[PDB]
RNA sequence: AAUCAAAAUUUAUUAUUUAUAUUAAAUAUGUAUGUGUAGAUAAAAUA
RNA sequence: AAAUUAUAUUAUAUUAUA
């Protein structure tokens, strides 16, 4: 039997790396901003 | 939301706190005689700027005492100078006085009061013992201040099992008492003209030692110079407001939390208007120029813009500086805008128009840097343990 | 199972060896009560660290009086307070925000 | 020899007070408990000691220097909101001697109710300040009062005033200044003239009433037609989107989900301004800090989200226990005109083992399987070795802090 | 303690003296580099960005003779000051500055300008004659 | 689901029978201390009966709790009110 | 799915941008 | 393209740190989880 | 929901408090 969903999400928030998550999310926001800027012209 | 406000405060609290301490340190150095009795905080998500202004202008009325050894607690304001004079007098009594005669008078007075309480006869046979009496009630008020500093909460004297004072329960005659201490210049009389004739007498260092050593005039100088009476904080988002109310209510009492600035709200007048990290957060739909002009319209004294050091932020702050310095030649000279810090020339900023900043992003931002002791969430999120964290800020006073 | 509950006699960093369920808390309950119980700041020694004005005047007494004006100009031109340490009111607000939710 | 009399206003002579909600159920709640029986047993212990030393009696069956005399048996109660002072007077009159009430309020108009309570008896039994109920722990500390009573909402004094807002059947344009004190910002006229459409929906959905399908319809009506110079144009736009207002006005004896959208919007806009979600969440959680061991907490809830907030707090707080929940009797709804859904929540504080009583009823097998995972993975960990975390400990003093109190 | 209160009043008088010259001082805009000499960038109270150098030893305007030591003049001429001072702080105008270069200025602000321009476009842009 | 409410109910029933065994000529210490312990365990029992309401065990002891609270001569109580409503539902 | 959480916080104006 | 001794650079004093080893009481109740810093590198499937 | 990219190994840390 697998784990329930909420303890799995809280454990993924508890034990994962913070710096890699921060860098990937910030570069994802940057890529979305470049897409929006390319759409605006 | 409230989760965004939790993460924003826990991530940026020490950084914004260090930036506000840097800008308020420069403000206390450059303007010593400025005591901001009325403070408006625009965009006060968390009351970090209100807490920093409370620590700068009123170090004694906090719940917890300051770290007295740090450089950040030595400001130029008269209330901060008064509190520093009190702590310096404590250090002079403790360290630079090897005599135990102060402790001798202390335990003599303690044993004498404990013995006259129920054992000895009355104090009328010993003549002219008022010097014990007034220092005893002054030490009693110091004991009440000691209970306030111990419990980290005012109004602790009604909590304990002592009987409350019969008469004035609601506190109306303590607030409606005509004060005999504040005297307007025409209200003085019945005095000799030779005292008001000879001027320039207390210029000697001995008379300055008399004026410093006495403590009766300290409370009389502090009661007229009330540092922070009314504080109004403006915040539209509910999560930021409900966390900033949790932050500010422990040590800054009676903060009115407005939700929006109105165009009719510019008729109320404040001494100090602080916009910390909020001009960049104004949306594109809102006219930021009218907001900046309205924020300048509500200043009797000082308007302080504090923001993170960035390119868009520096463009916002330099445009706001140009918009406010546009309001120079429009009226009375005594209310014209003058920048105290940092730019001393009041022309366009030479770093904003420099040759090198065309192809170099580093030579574009006239900013300053604050250093702080970083917390555990910052060293958790940034993968490096920073014993000293660095916050670059752009400011405008 | 063992270690699924927390006995109130056994400490939280250690693990109890008892298997019973009655009179015990779940670990989310123990986490909430540990976040709840930890509101206090340790008492600061006032006499251990002297004030900054005291040390500044102590350094000014040892200087030559012809060099005191240049030391005053040195102290005035330094607009940096240094490494800004958080006030205990600010630390109390920071931990009050940090104790109201689970660490995860 | 003339007297300078102040000219009165319309609201001063036509001022009405708030009716007493419940008196005998409150006096059993806010007084009675473990802190009351040890109070009454100690008063009888001092009675048999007075006849022992030789004081004059009757035939009958059984800190520091200037504050040497401290008070006797007295039972200290904190009133978070006195209003008209009927609930504050019910503690002191029916309690007789050895009882005290400290009352707080947002408005300065509650000084009138505080003035009449002092004229009956004052100086040592009543004490009044003007502050919110969330700022009670900041000015009284932990373990301060034997009991704390909490009411919420509007009194009948503020509902009838034309200047204090809350007038729905007046047929006149008044400003919609519907707030409980000067400690808040803009009123409802200045709120709805400046709030965005998205900001209003997120604040309406926080209170449970007027859900997302209905709140998006009311916010479509407000922001599209908002030059609002008076409350006459506001109540026209509110009743045009939803149904008309109920016949009782603010007090509707109908069901909550069957209430109209105009009443749901107005009772939530009242909750948006004065921040009753924040003040009740803080005011209950601060009260469990300020209570003594085995003290009493009485909360009155007249709204369904308030019943969710009290139920969510006692199950999570590791000292709070619901002693009993009593609703309003049917006789108070006729003569006074109160809400049928008004309940009284009597919460007590536990000295220890507050979670072992709650684990008797609500302990499922799914919560047991989650509890084993949180011990194995260690998700109950906090923080100790960080910069602000090293300066924080529990309530009991350590050996290194006791030597600091000697010098300081 | 009388020594400390007297020198406290004297530091108050000296601070009141230096506060009158405080609006005429410079602003350290960029962080100073220190290799024997201390070289920094300043906003003057004339609307200029200058690049100034400060030496440790005394070199007068007419001759090198003086009554100061090296420690004396390094406390006078702000060498210890500008060595310990980072950007955003005040520097005195009465201290002599060596080899001051005034930075070139354009009319339009360089803030929020794209660095993805070509090299001759940035060249024409920075010399106040754009294409 | 353990049974500490059962221990509270048995303690109240034992205290009720101890006051029933206080039917001597006059023993003021017995009436005094049994009244004191009954009031103390009543204040400890209020929250536990609030949590254990609508359960399989409380319906067995509701009549005994009502009789013990009626014998101790105190009414217009919250526990007496809850017992009166549950007996009025049980009779209907 | 961290970017889809904030979509409930966007103002109704720019919620329909593309 | 017009200069000059930071730690070019050496030495010392109530004093500022981080480290160096010293360094202890305490069951009346309730209790205390980090990022990193390191050495050679010889297990592996909730997405 | 497979293929496994995954290094993995063990230890330490703070004003206990001077
Ligand atoms: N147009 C506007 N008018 C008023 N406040 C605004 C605003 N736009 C954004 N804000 C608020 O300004 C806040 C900036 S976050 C800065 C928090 C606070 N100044 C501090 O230093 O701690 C945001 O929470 C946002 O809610
Ligand atoms: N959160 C709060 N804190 C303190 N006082 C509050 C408050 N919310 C409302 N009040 C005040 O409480 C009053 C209504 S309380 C209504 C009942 C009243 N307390 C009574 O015992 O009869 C209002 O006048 C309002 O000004
Ligand atoms: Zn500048």
């Amino acid at each position: 039997r697998e784990l329930p969903r909420d303890v799995k999400q809280e454990l993924q928030s508890f034990v994962a790396d913070a710096a890699t998550t921060l860098e990937s999310r910030v570069k994802y926001l940057k890529e979305l901003d470049t897409m929006n800027q390319r759409m605006k012209d | 939301s409230t989760n965004d406000a939790i993460g924003y405060f826990l991530f940026r609290g020490a950084a914004m706190y260090a930036g506000m301490h840097r800008v308020f340190f420069e403000l206390s150095k450059q303007l010593p005689h400025f005591v901001p009795k009325t403070m408006l905080d625009f965009g006060a998500g968390t009351g970090t700027a209100i807490l920093v202004a409370k620590e700068v202008y009123d170090p004694g009325s906090l719940a917890y005492p300051l770290y007295r050894s740090l450089r950040q607690t030595m400001q130029g304001n008269d209330s901060s100078r008064t509190h520093q004079l009190s702590e310096l007098r404590y250090d002079l009594k403790r360290l630079q006085r090897n005599n135990e005669e102060k402790k001798k008078v202390r335990f003599m007075a303690v044993a004498a009061l404990l013995e006259r309480g129920e054992v000895d006869p009355a104090d009328l046979p010993e003549d002219l013992k008022r010097e014990i009496a007034e220092v005893a009630t002054a030490a009693a008020t110091a004991k009440k201040d000691r209970l306030v500093r111990e419990a980290h909460a005012r109004y602790r004297d009604v909590v304990d099992g002592t009987e409350w004072e019969s008469g004035d329960p609601l506190g109306e005659v303590r607030a409606s008492t005509e004060d005999p201490e504040d005297v307007i210049d025409g209200e003085q009389g019945d005095g000799g003209d030779d005292g008001e004739a000879a001027k320039g007498r207390p210029k000697t260092w001995w008379e300055k030692l008399i004026d410093v050593e006495n403590e009766t005039a300290r409370t009389r100088a502090a009661r007229r110079l009330r540092p922070l009476q009314e504080v109004t904080a403006v915040e539209p988002s509910p999560g930021m407001m409900e966390i900033g109310t949790m932050v500010l209510h422990d040590d800054v009492p009676n903060v009115t939390w407005k939700r929006y600035l109105l165009p009719e709200d510019e008729a109320i007048q404040h001494d100090l208007v602080v916009a910390a990290y909020s001009l960049s957060e104004i949306a594109t739909s809102e006219n930021r120029r009218r907001i900046v002009q309205q924020l300048w319209k509500m200043t009797k004294g000082v308007l302080v813009f504090v923001e993170f050091a960035n390119l868009n932020n520096f463009n916002i702050l330099m445009e706001a500086r140009d918009w406010i310095l546009e309001e120079k030649d429009v009226g009375l000279w005594d209310w014209q805008p003058t920048i105290v810090a940092p730019c001393p020339h009041e022309h366009r900023c030479p770093l904003r128009h420099c040759k090198t900043g065309v192809k170099r992003k580093r030579m574009r931002i006239c900013s300053t840097e604050a250093h702080y002791r970083s917390t555990f969430v910052e060293v958790w999120a940034r993968h490096m343990p920073l014993k000293v964290g660095i916050e670059p800020i752009s400011y405008l006073i | 199972l063992e270690g699924a509950m927390h006995k109130p006699g056994e400490s939280g960093l250690q693990a109890g060896s008892s298997t019973t369920i009655a009179g015990k808390e779940t670990w989310s309950q123990f986490s909430t009560k540990m976040r709840y119980g930890r509101r206090r700041i340790r008492v600061i020694d006032v006499a251990a660290k002297m004030s900054y004005e005291y040390q500044m005047l102590r350094k000014m007494c040892k200087r030559r009086p012809a060099m005191r004006q240049w030391a005053v100009r040195d102290d005035f031109c330094d607009m940096n307070p240094g490494v800004v340490i958080m006030s205990p009111s600010m630390q109390a607000a920071f931990m009050k925000v940090f104790r109201m939710k689970e660490k995860g | 020899m003339k007297r300078i009399v102040v000219p009165h206003r319309w609201s001063e002579m036509n001022r009405v007070e708030h009716p007493p909600l419940m008196m005998k159920q409150l006096f059993q709640g806010v007084c009675g408990g473990l802190r009351w029986l040890e109070t009454k047993s100690l008063a009888q212990y001092l009675a048999v000691r007075a006849i022992e030393e030789g004081y004059p009696s009757t035939p009958g069956v059984r800190s520091l220097q200037v504050t040497k005399q401290k008070r006797l048996v007295s039972y200290d109660v904190l009133d978070c909101t006195l209003g008209s002072g009927y609930h504050a007077g019910a503690v002191l009159e029916n309690g007789g001697p050895y009882t005290r009430v400290v009352a707080l309020d947002c408005d300065h108009d509650a000084m009138h109710a505080a003035r009449d309570l002092v004229e009956e008896f004052g100086g040592d039994r009543f004490r009044f300040y003007c502050c919110k109920m969330s700022e009670a722990k900041a000015m009284f500390g932990e373990r301060s009062f034997d009991a704390i009573m909490i009411d919420g909402g509007v009194s009948d004094t503020q509902l009838e005033d034309p200047e204090r807002g809350f007038l729905l059947d007046d047929e006149g344009g008044h400003r919609l200044d519907m707030r409980f004190g000067p400690q808040m910002g803009v009123g409802a006229l200045e709120y709805l003239n400046t709030v965005s459409q998205h900001t209003l929906v997120s604040s309406l959905l926080a209170y449970g009433l007027l859900e997302y399908g209905q709140a998006m319809k009311m916010s479509r009506a407000i922001t599209r037609r908002k030059p609002f110079v008076d409350s006459r144009e506001v109540l026209t736009c509110i009743e045009q989107a939803g149904d008309e207002l109920p016949e009782g006005g603010w007090r509707s004896q109908g069901s909550r989900r069957k209430s109209p959208m105009s009443w749901k919007f107005l009772t939530s806009l009242r909750c948006i301004i004065n921040n009753e979600m924040y003040e009740l969440r803080q005011g209950i959680e601060n009260a469990l800090l300020m209570l003594r061991d085995d003290g009493r907490l009485v909360v009155f809830s007249r709204l369904p989200w308030e019943e969710r907030l009290v139920r969510g707090t006692v199950d999570d707080h590791p000292h709070a226990l619901l002693s009993y929940v009593e609703d309003i009797s049917i006789d108070d709804v006729q003569i006074y005109g109160f809400t049928r859904h008004a309940k009284m929540w009597v919460i007590t504080r536990a000295a220890s083992s507050a979670y072992a009583l709650k684990n008797t009823t609500t302990l499922t097998e799914e919560k047991f399987r989650e509890s084993s995972v949180r011990w194995l993975t260690g998700m109950y960990a906090g923080q100790t070795h960080g910069f602000p975390a090293n300066n924080f400990t529990f309530e009991n003093f350590e050996r290194k802090e006791w030597v600091t109190l000697r010098r300081n | 303690p009388a020594e400390m209160l007297v020198v406290r009043q004297e530091v108050e008088q000296l601070q009141q003296r230096v506060m009158r010259a405080a609006p005429k001082y410079l602003r350290v805009v960029r962080d100073p580099r220190c290799h024997g000499k201390v070289q920094a960038d300043f906003c003057t109270p004339e609307g200029d960005l200058v690049s100034g150098r400060v030496y440790r030893r005394f070199y007068g305007d007419r001759n090198r003779v003086s009554a100061h030591s090296t420690m004396r003049w390094q406390h006078i001429g702000g060498w210890k000051l500008l060595k310990r001072i980072r950007r955003g702080s005040l520097f005195p105008h009465n201290v002599p500055l060596y080899a001051v270069t005034k930075h070139a200025q354009i009319d339009f602000p360089n803030t929020l300008l794209d660095t993805k321009h070509s090299t001759v476009e940035q060249t024409a842009m920075q010399y106040n004659d754009p294409m | 689901n353990p049974g500490p409410f059962l221990d509270g109910a048995l303690q109240l029933i034992k205290l009720h029978l101890a006051h029933k065994n206080a039917a001597a000529d006059k023993n003021t210490k017995a009436c005094s201390d049994i009244e004191g312990e009954f009031l103390r365990e009543l204040e400890a029992f209020r929250a536990c009966f609030t949590m254990s309401s609508s359960l399989k065990v409380a319906k067995l002891y509701t009549k005994k709790l009502h009789g013990a609270l009626s014998y101790f001569q105190l009414y217009d109580d919250p526990l007496m009110r809850q017992l009166d409503m549950i007996i009025g539902k049980q009779t209907m | 799915r961290w970017a889809a959480k904030f979509y409930g916080q966007v103002t109704f104006g720019p919620r329909n941008y593309p």
